[PDB]
DNA sequence: TGCATCCGTGAGTAAAG
DNA sequence: TATAATGGGAGCTGTCACGGATGCA
């Protein structure tokens, strides 16, 4: 029923290592390491390639599909051809193979065993914008990047490193996914040190502190119109589905006018125009009146040069450039004379 | 009642940052983040039916 | 419980491998496997372990639910079920009225019923989600945004998860997660708890609120305006 | 032509992805300092239209001599901007899911279909019980497996990878 | 003293009253059957018999010995349309709707 | 609403008025040209500033709403015509 | 003639308002005492009798 | 006051939490500019 | 073949808000 | 990038009637 109670379920289903348990998983995931080193030695093969075969075959034929980073298509195929390419090895050689198998059974085993951590973690990461199980989730991520960069050598139990990257893997989605207008990190980190520099500020001064205020407490380089400036582009979007009034009767959106699309007004204005327009250009001859649609973009949505005008004309360009003078000059005259394009400008 | 839910959420951030943080240097002004309380009562006076 | 079989020369599986009784395990095909199970390779003890197990497939979720709606032969069931037509019991001469009901109207209508399960899930045009400035330069914005970049993260997540082979309980927990995600986009608050936005009690709005009821589509834009 | 009917039937996902202009990969709406859409997120011009009448994203092409035209630069065709409210988009899962109003509009027609009650269709669902599509001759308890059996994590840990424990 | 508009409502909806009287499924003859503290209507063809058991204090429309249509009332109270449909045809309760609710 | 210059909510009960009175023509004014018919709108404020009849409406624009918003819910909604063949309410706009 | 870089967004008085002006308040960014909203350079109100 | 249990170390201030609304002398409220009232409710009383 | 029991769903119009 | 850290909190409630599916005896 409850998403997060199945979850915790099946992570109390795995049980958790003792410190042998541990320090024997991180050794054979880290000798495995060494051995997919050792194979694309040997076969002269992509060390990812490898992987991902002894992977496939680790994890089923269940899971299998394409890897971003490799060049070839990762199908059974391809897989079963490089699974054959290993077990025809020397034995000193295969055993490499057996090395790497193993050695990421150890690292699933030690991600199932260490689940536990990132949820007792990512309770503590709650309000900040992100669901409990997209925390849980994003922490087991780091879980995963710690499993695959832990040294045992170090002699340090696994949580300690693991808590590293699990904190990081939370931080970086609370920043990069919260917001639905996206900022960047280095933004997101800059909005809020204001946020908390004005808390204090508030919490020193009594009431809420003007923008100039926070620009003196922010250092060198900020001023109250780049406090304001933050605080602006830090503004988020509200529901278009907000509520207005008690009842459950009307959105907040059902107030908020079109302005994109033309008003009926703004259309027939426009239709109304083209019309006076092509009254008063059929006033001309028909070369004046098709070298001003031609200048001015009414024939093909774009104004060509005298040049162009010209030569589609056969004249030159001193005498388009001429004709377009008169036919303005013409146009300039009926205009005074009728007044029927005045109103048009506003 | 709107005080006593602001007041519940100021204390869930006190644990929270109670945990963590340099132990040694811990004042009330740095245990406290007055929002959650602003906000309950804002709401209250604003947005209540 | 395995089954031991110790070993002298190259041995020709590695371990994860999934055996059968009548298959190779080493020394060129002396040592043979005797029971099912998934190979061990015990290089320490020189022993090639076979835990057993079969080679079972069993799924979980929507992926299982559309390969058994694909496997559907609908005329066979629809046999099936006018023979179950004529049984005296009245109880179940009813649930196959019932679900001969279901089979015609697919067979009828030309639709799969594996269509009932979504692969590719369609992305309704922004503008009928606007992303507006509103008069003073703050911007409004529809709830269906926020119910598509939730499916958006969960389902990039997953992928990223696949792509980096992780565990089981981790790519399951995603996969439901993910379900849940696309449940709340088409009808949220129908299954489980509602989603919200952040900082308050309103469900989000999503495409079946916005179809359905007084407000909805059809009373509200469409019977009257 | 005169409309004079109105079909309504289910959607392939070749269907879905015939009306879809572009798949919509990143969670991002607009950039918080051009408020410009992002690519390949939910309000791409690339994908939606032209947020303009004839007029591509960059500005290299911004007139109706230029119509259907897809720009080399943005990658936005030059029409009317009405058309973002028409082009659908879409998503590729990657995992399938459930289209829930085939699942919890009871009966349902799913589990009527597959003769699967209502909580056992959930417990496949949403991942709280595995279903066996084959057996592979597998045995259980003393009975073989039968094909669409419904199996605890448990049993199926104990068919699939075997029965085992450790002591202190 | 009337039902109202939840009156009409029931009869538009054809619900099945709560105050629902008793009907007689066929024709035949009346004959009760009364205890001090059990009662029952038997309705008697001329090769059938039909057995309505009623709690006690139940309103008799019907006089012992006496010839009732299929479908004809016993108890006081508001018939359920659907037994009518079934016992009487589809003219008997098109008539009783439309009177029915012209009563309110 | 007066305060957003607005235009009166013809509602259901309306739409009955108008039905029940057999006004099929005003019925459809109501519902394409002088609500959300965007081309029907246009054309009829300039048909009455030019003197002319207003012309006859086309597809209310919430019906298409109405469409693509089932389309977000993988159910494919087709107008046709009597050869049961498709027609296009969009007019090619969203057609590849 | 120049088509001007901007246009006319006045505040007008709404169909059928309207009266005597008794009060107005003017409000700029800049000013003591004063902060606006970010974003907004000045507020004008204006109370119509 | 803050108090660590085992190092018995306590450090006291007097800490800054906002506002809150005052009612005027008429029993109303002033939020944002706008008087405003808050209507006592009836409800069922506790108990058994 | 019959009942109790549970889950889902709907519960007036316009106005202002 | 390295002390160790390993299973969560919030429910929140004066209808109501019907219809249809599930559950028992
Ligand atoms: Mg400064
Ligand atoms: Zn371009």
């Amino acid at each position: 029923s409850d998403p997060v109670r199945q979850y915790l379920h099946e992570i109390g289903q795995v049980p958790l290592l003792t410190l042998e348990e541990e320090v024997e998983l991180a050794r054979k995931v880290e000798e495995g390491m060494e051995a997919i080193k050792k194979l694309s030695e040997i076969t002269g093969l992509d060390p990812d390639l490898i992987r991902e075969v002894v992977r496939a075959k680790i994890l089923g034929s269940a899971r299998v599909r394409h890897i971003p980073g490799l060049k070839e298509t990762l199908d059974p195929k391809t897989v079963e051809e490089i699974d054959q390419k290993l077990k025809s090895l020397p034995k000193e050689h295969k055993r490499y193979l057996h090395i790497a198998r193993e050695g990421e059974a150890a690292r699933q085993h030690l991600i199932e065993a260490n689940l536990r951590l990132v949820v007792s973690i990512a309770k503590k990461y709650t309000g900040r914008g992100l669901s409990f199980l997209d925390l849980i989730q994003e922490g087991n991520q780091g879980l995963i990047r710690a499993v695959e960069k832990f040294e045992y050598k170090r002699r340090f139990k696994f949580s300690t490193y693991a808590t590293w990257w699990i904190r990081q893997a939370i931080n970086r989605a609370i920043a990069d996914q919260a917001r639905t207008i996206r900022i960047p990190v280095h933004m997101v980190e800059t909005i809020n040190k204001l946020s908390r520099t004005a808390r204090q500020l508030q919490q020193e001064l009594g009431r809420e502190p003007t923008y100039e205020e926070i620009a003196e407490a922010m250092g060198p380089g900020w001023d109250a119109k780049r406090v304001e400036e933050t605080l602006k582009i830090a503004q988020e979007p509200v529901s278009l589905e907000t509520p207005i009034g008690d009842e459950k009767d009307s959105f907040y959106g059902d107030f908020i006018p079109d302005e994109h699309l033309p008003s009926p007004v703004d259309a027939a204005t426009q239709s109304l125009l083209s019309e006076e327009l092509e009254k008063a250009l059929s006033k001309l001859s028909e070369r004046e009146a098709m070298v001003l649609k031609l200048r001015k973009g009414l024939i093909d949505g774009r104004e060509h040069t005298l040049e162009e005008v010209g030569a589609f004309f056969g004249v030159t360009r001193e005498r388009i450039r001429q004709i377009e003078n008169k036919a303005l000059r013409k146009l300039k005259y009926h205009e005074s004379r009728t007044r029927k394009l005045r109103d048009f400008l506003d | 009642d709107q005080f006593r839910v602001g007041l519940a959420r100021l204390a869930r951030g006190v644990r929270e940052r109670m945990l963590m943080g340099s132990e040694d240097s811990l004042t009330p002004a740095k245990l406290v983040n007055s929002r959650p309380l602003e906000a309950a009562i804002r709401e209250f006076f604003s947005r209540s039916q | 419980k395995a089954r031991v079989y110790p070993f002298e020369d190259d041995v020709e599986v590695s371990t994860g491998d999934r055996v059968a009784p009548g298959d190779v395990l080493a020394d060129g095909g002396k040592v043979k496997s005797d029971v099912y199970g998934r190979v061990e390779v015990d290089l320490v003890r020189n022993v090639v372990r076979v835990v057993e197990s079969y080679d079972i497939d069993a799924r979980m979720g929507a992926e299982a639910i559309q390969q058994l709606l694909k496997e559907l032969d609908l005329e066979a069931l629809e046999k099936e079920l006018l023979e179950e037509m004529k049984h005296p019991s009245r109880a179940r001469r009813a649930k196959a009225r019932k679900r001969l009901e279901v089979v015609r109207a697919f067979l009828d209508s030309g639709n799969r019923p594996e269509w009932m399960i979504l692969e590719a899930v369609p992305v309704l045009p922004p503008d009928l989600r606007p992303m507006v400035q509103v008069d003073g330069g703050r911007f409004a914005t529809s709830d269906l945004n926020d119910l598509y970049r939730r499916l958006i993260n969960r389902n990039n997540r997953l992928k990223k998860l696949l792509a980096q082979g992780a565990p089981e309980i981790i790519i399951r927990n995603e996969k439901r997660m993910l379900q849940e995600a696309v449940d709340a986009l088409l009808d949220n608050g129908r299954r489980g708890a509602p989603v919200t936005n952040p900082g308050s009690d309103r469900p989000l709005r999503s495409l079946t609120d916005i179809l359905s009821g007084k407000q909805g589509r059809f009373r509200q834009n469409l019977l009257g305006k | 032509k005169e409309v004079r009917k109105v079909r309504i039937a289910l959607a392939s996902p070749e269907k879905i992805r015939s009306w879809s202009y572009g798949e919509v990969e990143k969670p991002e709406t607009i950039n918080y300092r051009t408020l410009k859409p992002e690519r390949d997120g939910l309000f791409d011009e690339r994908i939606f239209g032209p947020i303009k009448d004839y007029e591509c994203a960059c500005g290299k092409y911004k007139r109706q001599r230029f119509e259907g035209k897809v720009c080399e630069r943005c990658g936005v065709e030059v029409t009317k901007s009405i058309v973002r409210r028409y082009r659908m988009g879409h998503i590729e899962l990657a995992t399938p899911a459930a289209h829930i109003w085939f699942v919890k509009d009871v009966p349902s027609k799913i589990g009527t279909l597959l003769d699967l009650s209502a909580t056992e269709l959930e417990q496949v669902l949403y991942f709280s019980k595995y279903i066996v599509l084959d057996p592979k001759g597998a045995i259980l308890n003393g009975v073989p497996v039968e094909k669409r059996q419904l199996l605890t994590d448990e049993e199926y840990r104990e068919l699939r990878y075997g029965k085992q424990e450790t002591y202190p | 003293i009337t039902q109202g508009l939840p009156r009409v409502i029931e009869l538009f909806e054809a619900r099945r009253p709560k105050a629902k009287a008793v009907i007689s499924e066929i024709d035949g003859v009346v004959r009760i059957e009364e205890t001090e503290e059990k009662l029952s209507v038997f309705v008697e063809s001329e090769g059938f018999s039909k057995e309505y058991k009623l709690p006690k204090e139940a309103r008799l429309l019907v006089k012992d010995g006496d010839y009732v249509e299929a479908g004809q009332p016993l108890t006081r109270g508001a018939i359920d349309p659907h037994q009518l449909l079934e016992a009487k045809g589809p003219e008997a309760v098109e008539r009783y709707l439309v009177e029915e609710i012209q009563k309110v | 609403g007066k305060a957003q210059f607005g235009g009166q909510r013809f509602g259901e009960m309306e739409v009955w008025a108008l039905e029940a009175y057999g006004a099929a023509h005003t019925l459809q004014e109501m519902l394409t040209l002088k609500s959300d018919d965007i081309e029907g709108r246009n054309a009829a404020y300039e048909a009455i500033i030019k003197g002319e009849d207003v012309p006859e409406p086309s597809v209310p624009e919430s019906f298409r709403v109405l469409v693509k918003e089932l389309q977000a819910l993988a159910l494919d909604v087709q107008t046709l015509d009597e050869k049961d063949n498709p027609v296009d309410i969009f007019e090619g706009l969203a057609s590849k | 003639e120049k088509a001007r870089d901007v246009k006319d967004t006045s505040l007008r008085v709404p169909p059928g308002e309207g009266g005597i002006v008794v009060r107005t308040v003017r409000l700029r960014r800049g000013d003591p005492g004063v902060e606006l909203k970010p974003g907004v350079r000045e507020v004008v109100r204006v109370y119509v009798a | 006051q803050l108090i660590h249990k085992d190092t018995g170390l306590i450090k006291e201030d007097e800490v800054f939490l906002g506002h809150i609304p005052l009612m005027t002398e008429d029993g109303s409220f002033i939020i944002n500019g706008a008087d405003r009232v808050i209507v006592s409710q009836i409800h069922r009383s506790p108990g058994v």
